[PDB]
RNA sequence: CGCCGCAGGUGCAGAUCUUGGUGGUAGUAGCAAAUAUUCAAACGAGAACUUUGAAGGCCGAAGUGGAGAAGGGUUCCAUGU
């Protein structure tokens, strides 16, 4: 779960996360909250995990 | 004694006489719990729910003219209260009303 | 350890670009610091690589 | 702080106040004026009467439609009431001050109420709607009370 | 209602934001002389413009 | 304490509506604690919640 | 009414056994430690070495739940306490003249024996330490004399702490400001009588007064630093929690659900590691610890080159005079400093042994 | 501030005067449309009104039920006060 610009879309969604943090993505869910930003559900590949990718992150 | 346990009849029509429809009930509770701190001289009078449903039992206006009932006093050693001593009235159904005396009931 | 204007200005456009990124990734692990907590010495290095990335980019402009 | 009437020596009385109560000031007025030059004894058992309505205080002075009962002619009075909130006030400020002589180390047996004054308090605004589209008050009337307890016998 | 376009949700977003009490520190600092939020306005007292 | 929440969540997670809900008036410090529709359906399942069963409408007098 | 106190020479027997093992366990580390090791090696080496004893000893019972009271935590000139990093962790490197500070406990039958110890690692044979850290440390051990000399039914908790400022001062250094020393007793390891370290205000003000008592443990803490005695944190993972049996909440992820359990299973309440599990411990510990279910040990840090030390250990109160389960290797010959006390009264307690 | 001169947006009881504040009225009018509550327990300093259980009733599917449009805009949900 991320929060984004307001202004990019799934596809721009999809390609930042891949880059930065080397991972491949099966589909990205987006709403805009009512405070006005914008949350994505980026969902991994199946060969990916979110708990370790969340680890090395550091939003464990 | 005082922790005598005793058995009445409780002539609710006489009590309930001349109270509107939807008061019968309610006010038949009422002259029940001030019926035992008077023969019981307990302020805290404690309703069991069986007597509850036995004044209930027919509605709300037609409460039954006549129930008997069981007037337990017990201490309140349990808590610090205003009062050591408190009387839980019980509901003993009977099949007829007819030469009902008040009785000593032991254990 | 700071980043001035001056010293910045004699490097070429490939390590002024390598300079802003560094400072990118650095600003969105304060930035998940911040939601995780953090610490307090994190959150006021946020502002410092602002700037740090507005000088970069002015640098360059 | 300042009160009024402070004691002929402050060294055998004891005192206690309150701010902003929300008690109606006329039925605390009524209740505090019955209440003085009692014993704290005999004050503590009259206040816990009235809230059981079985001693009243007599409305001398705000009793407009206020309504006659036998416990009135304890007082040389026909008007009286049961004000069991004004009644609570006191017995709490009753209990802050017989603490208050406790710390000072004055024997709290020998109490009584030499001075009670029961003052307006600011008052509170709310709504309340009329017939024809009209907004009307719906003021409160709080009060400060203060007292100041002496020994004697 | 639940049909919205994006300028009046983003506005109401702005005015969601917007309506909650004063950092407390406020007072703390060098000649504030500010209380409380004057402007918190409540969805059933007062309504938005829109 | 307060049990609004759970026979809320009991009445979902039972399928029925909230007066067939029936909260142990015992077991209510037990009950307190189930703040999930899982620690409820557990309860379901422990007899600490139960279905009441539905208030007869007999027909005997229309047959 | 069931507690377990020291009325029992079974339980004074195995208090016993957790004072030699807990120094067994020091003497070892202090030894291993040396130039060019690992903090997660050495952390990792008392653990191992703890659970395979604790495993041995009262083989005969295997109902009961025995082993670590307080994980292995390493303090390395920049950190104050609860330092234990996992393997994900950047380590840290031993240098040369490196003074370290090490914290363990053991626990037998809910029973807790902890101890600390600051000591230098490297040490040539014939040299003398010199420098200001000089002072910081023989005054952390003259506290030590003197908490075990003053520990006593009759004698305040607020007396050892003017006491160690006392000394502090003589040393012209000071304490850490708000930091807990414990009375501990069976399954208990934060218990209600405090004493207090370098307090101020708010820390004397929630304080408790208290009078030592009769058959019971103390946890004496000294902890001093050579520079302000104020500590802070640097962004860095915490890694000591301890359940909290008090408070309970619905924990809705299965992996913090599965995380508590475990943590139930094998350190029902004492303290420990996140390096005992990872992947997924990492995760439910921020769900367990959002709701207060476990109290986290926060790595605190001292301005940077500044030199902090520390002492710690479990004494017992017995009615004729109090004794010292775990002791650390602590000498006079290799360690001097070039000031003294200057106290009448603290000469007296420190020429005084127990 | 006095005295010699100078100059006024220079003197209040009223104008159903303007603004602000406060009384008597008055602890008064009143808190009366749609049948109805009761017992026990829990939490709590405190219970006619909260929660749970039990009982008696009401809406009676053209509902006091279950979901939407318009409108509202966070009122939604937990915890706490
Ligand atoms: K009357
Ligand atoms: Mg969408
Ligand atoms: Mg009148
Ligand atoms: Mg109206
Ligand atoms: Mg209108
Ligand atoms: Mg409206
Ligand atoms: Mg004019
Ligand atoms: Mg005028
Ligand atoms: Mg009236
Ligand atoms: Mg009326
Ligand atoms: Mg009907
Ligand atoms: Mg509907
Ligand atoms: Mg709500």
């Amino acid at each position: 779960v991320f929060i984004v610009d307001v202004k990019a879309n799934k596809h721009q969604i999809k390609q930042a996360v891949k880059k930065l943090y080397d991972i491949d993505v099966a589909k990205v869910n987006t709403l805009i909250r009512p405070d006005g930003e914008k949350k994505a559900y980026v969902r991994l590949a199946p060969d990916y995990d979110a708990l370790d990718v969340a680890n090395k992150i550091g939003i464990i | 004694n005082e922790v005598v346990t005793r058995e009445y009849t409780i002539n609710i029509h006489k009590r309930i006489h001349g109270v509107g429809f939807k008061k019968r009930a309610p006010r038949a509770l009422k002259e029940i719990r001030k019926f035992a701190m008077k023969e019981m001289g307990t302020p805290d009078v404690r309703i069991d729910t069986r007597l509850n449903k036995a004044v209930w039992a027919k509605g709300i206006r037609n409460v039954p003219y006549r129930i008997r009932v069981r007037l337990s006093r017990k201490r309140n050693e349990d808590e610090d209260s205003p009062n050591k001593l408190y009387t839980l009235v019980t509901y003993v159904p009977v099949t007829t009303f007819k030469n009902l005396q008040t009785v000593n009931v032991d254990e | 350890a700071k980043i001035k204007a001056r010293d910045l200005r004699g490097k070429k456009k490939e390590e002024l670009l390598k300079q802003l990124d560094d400072l990118k990734v650095e600003l969105s692990q304060l930035r998940v610091a911040k939601v995780t907590g953090g610490a307090a010495s994190k959150l006021s290095k946020i502002r410092v690589v602002r700037k740090s990335i507005a000088r970069v980019l002015t640098v360059i402009n | 702080v300042r009160y009024s009437l402070d004691p002929e020596n402050p060294t055998k009385s004891c005192k206690s106040r309150g701010s902003n109560l929300r008690v109606h000031f006329k039925n605390t007025r009524e209740t505090a004026q019955a209440i003085k030059g009692m014993h704290i004894r005999k004050a503590t058992k009259y206040l816990k009467d009235v809230t059981l309505q079985k001693q009243c205080v007599p409305f001398r002075r705000y009793n407009g439609g206020v309504g006659r009962c036998a416990q009135a002619k304890q007082w040389g009075w026909t008007q009286g009431r049961w004000p069991k909130k004004s009644a609570e006030f006191l017995l709490h400020m009753l209990k802050n001050a017989e603490s208050n002589a406790e710390l000072k180390g004055l024997d709290v047996d020998s109490l009584v109420i030499e001075h009670i004054q029961v003052n307006k308090a600011p008052k509170m605004r709310r709504r309340t709607y009329r017939a024809h589209g009209r907004i009307n008050p719906y003021m409160s009337s709080p009060c400060h009370i203060e007292m100041i307890l002496t020994e004697k016998e | 209602s639940s049909h919205k376009t994006f300028r009046i949700k983003r506005f109401l977003a702005k005015k969601q934001k917007q309506n909650r009490p004063i950092p407390q520190w406020i007072r703390m600092k060098t000649g504030n002389k500010i209380r409380y939020n004057s402007k918190r306005r409540h969805w059933r007292r007062t309504k938005l413009g829109l | 304490s307060m049990l609004r929440l759970q026979k809320r969540l009991a009445s979902s997670v039972l399928r029925c509506g909230k007066k067939k809900v029936w909260l142990d008036p015992n077991e209510t410090n037990e009950i307190a604690n189930a703040n999930s529709r899982q620690q409820i359906r557990k309860l379901i399942k422990d007899g600490l919640i139960i279905r009441k069963p539905v208030t007869v409408h007999s027909r005997a007098r229309c047959r | 009414q069931q507690e377990q106190t020291i009325a029992e020479d079974l339980v004074v027997t195995k208090y016993k056994m957790g004072g030699d093992i807990a120094n067994r366990v020091l003497r070892s580390l202090v030894e291993a430690s040396s130039s060019g090791v690992s903090v997660l090696s050495l952390c990792e080496k008392g653990d191992a070495m703890i659970m395979e004893e604790t495993g041995k000893i009262f083989k005969k019972e295997k109902e009961m739940k025995k082993g670590i009271a307080f994980p292995t935590s390493i303090s390395v000139n920049n950190c104050v306490c609860h330092f234990s990093p996992l393997k994900s962790d950047q380590d840290y490197i031993l240098k040369e003249g490196d003074l370290v500070k090490i914290d363990l406990g053991v626990h037998v039958d809910g029973f807790i024996a902890n101890v600390a110890h600051t000591f230098v690692v490297d040490v040539a044979q014939g040299t003398q330490v010199t420098g200001r850290k000089a002072d910081v440390i023989k005054a952390a051990h003259l506290c030590a004399e003197a908490a075990l000399r003053l520990v006593k039914p009759g004698n305040q908790n607020t007396q050892v702490t003017e006491a160690w400022n006392k000394v502090a001062h003589s040393f012209n250094c000071t304490p850490i400001e708000g930091m807990l020393s414990h009375q501990l007793k069976q399954h208990v390891i934060d218990g209600e009588k405090t004493i207090i370290q370098n307090p101020t205000d708010q820390q004397k003000k929630d304080h408790e007064k208290a009078e030592f008592e009769v058959h019971e443990v103390y946890a004496v803490d000294v902890l001093v630093s050579s520079g302000e005695g104020k500590a802070k944190d640097a962004g860095q993972r915490t890694t000591i929690y301890k359940r909290d049996p008090s408070k309970q909440y619905g924990l809705k992820m299965k992996t913090s659900r599965a995380f508590f359990s475990e943590v139930e299973r094998r350190f029902d309440a004492m303290p420990f590691t996140l390096r005992a599990f990872e992947k997924k411990a990492r995760m439910g510990v921020v769900e367990c610890a959002k709701h207060e279910l476990l109290q986290p040990f926060n790595v605190l840090y001292e301005k940077e080159g500044e030199f902090v030390a520390q002492f710690k250990f479990t004494v017992l109160l017995m009615p004729n005079g109090p004794m010292r389960i775990t002791s650390g290797p602590f000498e006079p010959d290799l360690y001097k400093s070039e000031m003294e006390v200057q106290d009448a009264e603290l000469k007296a307690l420190l020429q005084s042994s127990a």
